[PDB]
């Protein structure tokens, strides 16, 4: 349920230095370009085809430039196939169609040209068709033009050599006959696509690092020649243009596995008269990019469903390469302009205030914008909830503050969508398209569209981008249909992110330098801060300082804008403080900061202060209030504070809405100081917190307003749950430590040691006088419902638990009021409840002690005793005189002095 | 306490795919067309369940009654028993034999003496030694609309399908008799009928190598087609008179060494999501019978020890219960999409000690499926099991309080329906539910 966005796009034309040093170069066509992992630079080659001339130039990311080699070749008209740079043995290599392995060597300290050697290091008889290096840069896999595949080493000495042999699938009428080579992510395997006739058929063969045939493919029809390999271990990801008439007449993307079998498909929603020229996997996984003639679109997949999260536009694509080390950055070449573009994730969502909460997530699936408000319907990532269709290919989305207005941009058009109300949204209405505001009224043809935002559902901010600079546009969407323009504010840098702040009352952005500025509804730029490094995801709000007793120690209240972001490698910053150093996701809330740690935890930071210090390190026994364990990489998606609930998403693709302890307590403590006691009690039972928060947080407000607690808790089966399950220690100082008014750099208080055998007796070494917490409130419960005549009618059963839960164990007063119950059989229904929470012979000896023998009979029948023992003993006690009985009854029990009286 | 597991075997018969294929499965041992004397299919006759069956001569009233009272001569003090059927292809038997079989399964608990299937389950509802479910294993081509509602009349709640492979070539070359795209379609009609679907998987089959085993099981939980509620891991054993014994004879099939196999199942359990359980890691075959394959009978603990020094904890719902006191518990839920519907998994957890208290399953009834008459007149939602271990008592009524509030609001349903077994039909009648056919439902 996560999208893709464009961070930066910077184009430039690599021109080749003429010997006369002027303008008007003849052609100098751009051939190829690679990356450099050891220099943070880009190595590109230039050349000509009429004259056998070449050029190579290194571009460091500071404006500098070097020229590494410039010589001339024989065999004039040809083309280049592969080019790689080792950058440790400072050697350049070349592979041509004419079978040349021309190499070059430079020196790292004197960057002048023409001090380079040129050897040949091998010549292939009768041409080379394809060539490719390995990811370990150890092995070539070039295919000769005479239908023969060879394998070399780094020192260019041959390893082995294999000549090949030759319902059945057809070949479509759109393909050309070239050869493509693709490696396994961990090498020792590669694959070679080729054409045979037996009818003409395109297939491929899988080889080892040595020249050994392993497997061949299935004959599927119309293999368009595009070939690749998922570097995780499977999924060759071919095309299979389907030329069958009917409904099944689309163009797909089909997958394979290394034994040559068929496994998996998905549909690419394209017209049929369009040429697919390339397909590329990124460095690790989770991003597939197919290359058209003038257009590049990226495909991702989660639960076996593919998405079209992003799409790039250009004029003429020739080659597309991903980055080896870092992911989500790639380059291409459009009419001679090498342009770097880099990507990141984003979760376009709504507000987080406790009103207008309705936590709404907005994802992109090609030509549609899928919606899921997780406070109304908890829809898993495969299905969605009341989507809406568009005449476009949505690149980025944003919603308003009432989240009834939906914006989604395309190429050369900007499209609004609206909802009448949030409760009639729930009845079944999809969002209706309202107006299609084109890209001709607020800018020229030369600008592009990247991002969009809102502010208090009245102005729409739109991130434009020029080739040199970048500016944002403000709009007026009161009277949503027929919108009008507000002035085109401009800033003299290149914007990376654009986002509305928390409360949606301003907009914030970020340049390449890390400078975060703030923009109001009429275009007044206000700088906030500058991060130490480039952050790829940040949030902005205005925190407030609040002391303990809410206007205490009151002098000169203040506030300060704080920015909360995580950079690429995982440093969480907050105005250059470096909170943590392995964070991978975040989402802010009112009164809380939330982030995951990649040590498989989910920890909280309060937002009532303004000082920020680095965090205490978490260790394996933390148990404070602010750490909960996470499985193997579940990240944030949204926070719903009005339900006190946090939604996550795991790696395999499910959802998981944990209910964290820090916010469930944060609402029950709000209700018991608001004197509610019923909305507080229900949350105490469904989440299974220790049930005596109602006393152990306001210990003097409870007893003072206890008659309200009995009237509001109107049920008998809950009051018997309150009194029975009471501890003897204080839960506020042991488990629920209320870490709010407690600072930031306070160490996480570990769990107590296990109370072993000598500590058990030294816990109850001090028994319980008339000062314990149990006997205080159990008396106080009896203080009210032993006064009115009607309170001991309905709540007569909880009186039995109120006595029998004490440390003096006042069973003699519980068994006294049972004997006065004369109306019905409720002596049976009460003694069967008193003998459950106490041993029965303990009740039997106590019922025997208050000198009424008919009560002791009913207790003994519940006692699994032999009826020949007690019943004869009860018969001798019945017929005597009363004073004769009170001596006989005390010899049995041990009350010898009381017997003697 | 707990649940008593009484295993019975039906009459020794022939699978029904021997006719049009020419023979049974390549790896299957035993059966009538074998050398084991009087043994059910996929058994050898030397198993402790398969030795009680031969002495009973497969009489269902006498096989079950001797097993039940044996377990209370040891002194388990049984009052809740869950039957499981095994051996053969029970739903391939004739119709007048299958219904009379299930009737005498119920009469061994109630004491009623009769032959009507519609009346024996009514006497069995007010039984005191009660049945909480019947597990019946079958093939994926025997879960049509004619067979799924016969199991509802029998009292069946959980059913098991042998999948054993997710590739198309393996189900063809082992003469399995169906396709893998057919079993992912019959999972959808089974889960929308309300069954706990458990599948069987078999590593080390022929022509599936070492690396293909780990992308087989990674797909099984990432793909929303399968994502079932249980597994039984059954590694391939070479037996004497089987079909793959000749492949072992001529040297065209060799098995795994017992250091790479325990490394494999230490990685398979690492990917197990917290809503499914692993019933078995191997099956009860006495090792003198087996020629190649698994050496010992302790692969469960050797797999848990091998992932101790990898840092990875198996988060399995069979492992993560009380079997250590909670002292506290939280309420979490999980939401995944499985083969046409929105599954949810409510549970009570401790994230520190990694222990479970109770669980529950619930499903939105889809629209492409759900042929049942009771689930068509209005939009309904199906609760599929409730399972509470062991105050520590009110965990049942909390999971039913929350699954009903989430059905009216978030599902938008007018009726909730339970697939409770026959002996536990009275636990739901106190909570306001009413019986309508096989289900124990209520208008919302
Ligand atoms: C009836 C059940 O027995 C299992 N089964 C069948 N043959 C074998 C074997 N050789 N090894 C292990 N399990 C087997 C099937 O996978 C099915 O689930
Ligand atoms: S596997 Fe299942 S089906 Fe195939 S033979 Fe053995 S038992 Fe019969």
């Amino acid at each position: 349920m996560r999208n893709l966005i464009t961070l930066n796009k910077g184009k430039f034309k690599p021109t080749a230095s003429t010997a006369e040093g002027d303008e008007d170069d003849l052609s100098f066509t751009l051939l190829d370009s690679v990356f450099d992992t050891l220099s943070d630079s880009i190595t590109c080659v230039l050349g000509s085809t009429d004259i056998g001339a070449i050029e190579v130039q290194q571009f460091m990311k500071d404006g500098s430039r070097n020229v590494l080699a410039s010589f001339n070749i024989q065999t004039f008209d040809d083309k280049l196939l592969s080019f790689v740079h080792f950058a440790d043995i400072n050697q350049l290599v070349f592979v041509f169609e004419q079978g040349d392995i021309i190499t070059a060597t430079y020196d790292p300290v004197s960057l002048d040209p023409a001090e380079t050697l040129i050897e040949i290091m091998g010549t292939i008889d009768n041409g080379i068709a394809a060539a490719q290096w390995s990811y370990d840069e150890e092995t070539l896999a070039m295919v000769t033009k005479d239908r023969n595949v060879v394998v070399l080493s780094k020192l260019f000495e041959p390893i082995s050599e294999y000549h090949l042999e030759v319902d059945t699938g057809d070949v479509t009428a759109l393909d050309s006959h070239e050869i493509t080579i693709s490696w396994r992510g961990d090498c020792d395997y590669f694959a070679v696509s080729s054409v045979e006739e037996v009818i003409k058929r395109r297939a491929f063969r899988v080889f080892s690092r040595e020249g050994q045939l392993d497997s061949a493919s299935e004959p599927v029809t119309g293999m368009e020649h595009q070939l690749s390999w998922k570097p995780q271990g499977s999924l060759i990801a071919s095309i299979q243009r389907k030329t069958d008439l009917g409904e099944e007449d689309s163009v797909d993307v089909i997958f394979f596995e290394r034994n040559g079998l068929r496994h998996g498909e998905f549909d690419t929603r394209l017209p049929l008269d369009e040429k697919v020229e390339s397909v590329c996997w990124n460095s690790n996984s989770e991003a597939l990019a197919v290359v058209l003639a003038n257009r590049i679109q990226l495909w991702t997949s989660k639960n076996y469903h593919w998405y079209l999260k992003q799409e790039l536009y250009a004029s003429d694509i020739s080659y597309v390469k991903w980055h080896p080390e870092k992911d989500f950055t790639l380059m291409f070449s459009d009419a001679g302009f090498i342009n770097i573009v880099d990507f990141a994730y984003k979760m376009a969502q709504g507000p987080t205030l406790e009103p207008f909460d309705n936590g709404t997530s907005l994802v992109v699936d090609g030509r549609t914008v899928n919606i899921t408000p997780l406070a109304l319907a908890n829809v898993p990532p495969p299905m969605y909830y009341r989507d809406f269709e568009t005449p476009g290919n949505v690149l980025d989305v944003a919603c308003s503050f009432s989240n009834e207005i939906y914006a989604a941009i395309n190429k050369d058009v900007l499209i609004f969508a609206a909802v009448p109300s949030i409760e009639e949204m729930k009845k079944g209405k999809h969002p209706s398209i309202v107006c299609e505001f084109p890209k001709s009224e607020f800018t020229s043809e030369v600008d592009s569209l990247r991002q969009v935002a809102f502010i208090n559902d009245s102005i729409v901010g739109v991130l434009l981008d020029t080739d040199n600079l970048s500016r944002i546009a403000l709009l007026d969407i009161q009277d949503i249909t027929q919108p009008t323009l507000i002035t085109i504010v401009e800033v003299y840098d290149k914007i990376v992110l654009l986002r509305s702040d928390f409360d949606y009352n301003h907009l914030v952005y970020e340049t390449r330098d890390g400078t975060v500025c703030q923009l109001d509804a009429e275009g007044q730029l206000m700088e906030i801060t500058k991060f130490p490094q480039l952050v790829r995801d940040f949030r902005v709000k205005r925190v407030h300082n609040t002391s303990a007793e809410d206007d205490d120690n009151w002098s000169a209240e203040s506030s300060e804008l704080v920015a909360f972001g995580i950079t690429n490698n995982g440093k969480l910053f907050a105005n250059q403080v470096l909170l943590a150093s392995a964070v991978t996701s975040l989402e802010i809330t009112d009164s809380f900061l939330l982030f995951t740690t990649a040590q498989h935890n989910l920890q909280f930071v309060h937002l009532n202060s303004t000082d920020f210090k680095p965090l205490p390190l978490v260790e394996e026994g933390v148990e404070d209030e602010r750490v909960r364990a996470i499985e193997r990489g579940s990240i944030l998606v949204s926070v719903i504070p009005s339900k006190s609930s946090v939604v996550l998403q795991a790696t395999r693709g499910n959802l998981e809405t944990i209910y964290p302890r820090i916010m469930v307590l944060a609402e029950v403590r709000k209700n018991i100081m608001a004197k509610r006691y019923k909305e507080a009690f229900i949350v105490c039972r469904t989440h299974r917190i220790n049930l005596d928060i109602l006393h152990d947080y306001a210990p003097e407000l409870f007893i003072e307003n206890l008659e309200v607690f009995i009237n509001q808790i109107g049920r008998v089966d809950y009051l018997n749950l309150f009194i029975s399950c009471l501890s003897e220690d204080d839960v506020t100082k042991t488990k629920y430590k209320e870490t709010l008014y407690s600072g930031i750099s306070k160490s996480f208080g570990m769990e107590p040691a296990p109370l072993t055998e000598m500590q058990i007796y030294m816990k109850k070494k001090m028994f319980d006088p008339k000062t314990s917490k149990v006997n205080k409130i159990c008396d106080a419960v009896l203080n009210v419902l032993l006064s009115n005549p009607e309170y001991k009618k309905k709540y007569l059963q909880t009186i039995i638990t109120a006595y029998a839960s004490q440390n003096p164990q006042n069973l003699s007063a519980a068994l006294k009021l049972i004997s006065e119950l004369e109306n019905s059989e409720e002596k049976d229904s009460c003694v069967t409840y008193l003998c459950f929470l106490q041993d029965v012979n303990v009740v039997y000896k106590s019922a025997l002690s208050l000198y009424d023998v008919s009560l002791a009979l009913l207790v003994a029948q519940k006692s699994q005793m032999d009826p020949r023992e007690y019943l004869p003993f009860l018969q001798e006690l019945q017929d005597n005189e009363p004073l004769r009985r009170k001596f006989l009854i005390d010899d049995y029990l041990g009350n010898y002095e009381k017997a003697l009286e | 306490s707990g649940i008593a597991v009484v295993a019975v075997m039906c009459k020794p018969h022939r699978c029904p795919h021997i006719a049009y294929t020419g023979n049974i499965c390549v790896y299957c041992p035993g059966g009538p067309d074998s050398d084991f004397e009087y043994s059910t299919q996929s058994y050898t006759g030397y198993e402790p369940t398969s030795m009680r069956a031969i002495r009973a001569r497969y009489d269902p009233y006498e096989q079950a009654r001797g097993r039940v009272e044996q377990l209370k001569q040891l002194g388990h003090s049984i009052d809740k028993v869950e039957y499981v059927l095994m051996g053969g292809t029970f739903m391939s038997l004739p119709k007048e034999y299958r219904e009379d079989f299930i009737v005498k399964l119920h009469n061994a608990l109630s004491g009623f003496n009769g032959n009507d299937i519609d009346e024996a389950i009514l006497y069995s509802q007010q039984s005191l030694t009660k049945c909480v479910g019947i597990t019946i294993e079958t093939r994926p081509d025997y879960c049509t609309q004619t067979h799924l509602d016969d199991m509802l009349k029998y009292g069946c709640t959980r059913l098991e399908i042998g999948v054993q492979s997710l590739y198309e070539d393996v189900a063809r070359d082992t003469n399995r008799g169906h396709t893998v795209r057919s079993v992912c379609e019959t999972f959808a009609v089974s889960k929308d009928a309300g069954y706990k679907v458990v599948s069987h998987m078999m590593p080390d089959l022929p022509n599936v190598g070492m690396e293909r085993d780990i992308e087989q099981f990674k797909e099984y939980f990432e793909n929303p087609d399968f994502r079932t509620d249980g597994l039984k891991i059954y590694p391939t054993l070479v037996i004497r008179g089987t079909g793959l014994y000749e492949l072992w004879k001529t040297g065209r099939y060799k098995s795994y060494s017992a250091n790479a196999l325990v490394d494999l199942v230490a990685r398979i359990l690492a990917l197990v999501p917290p809503w499914t359980r692993i019933y078995r890691v191997q099956r009860d075959i006495p090792m003198p019978l087996v020629t190649s394959g698994v050496d010992n009978g302790n692969l469960r603990e050797l797999a848990l020890a091998r992932m101790k020094d990898l840092g990875t904890t198996c988060r399995d719902v069979r492992t993560r219960e009380v079997g250590v006191q909670p002292d506290q518990v939280e309420l979490i839920r999980r939401d995944y999409y499985a083969n046409g519907g929105w599954e949810t998994f409510l549970s009570y957890e401790d994230p520190k000690k990694d222990i479970l208290i109770g669980l529950l399953r619930l499903r939105k009834a889809s629209k492409k499926y759900t042929y049942r008459k009771e689930f068509t007149s209005q939009r309904t939602s199906i609760v599929r099991e409730l399972h509470v271990y062991g105050q520590h008592q009110g965990f049942g009524t909390l999971l039913m309080e929350e699954a009903e509030r989430i059905a009216k609001e978030e599902h938008g349903s007018e009726k909730i329906s339970v697939i409770s077994g026959v002996g536990v039909r009275n636990y739901y009648g106190k909570l306001g539910y009413e019986l309508d056919g096989p289900y124990m439902s209520k208008r919302i």
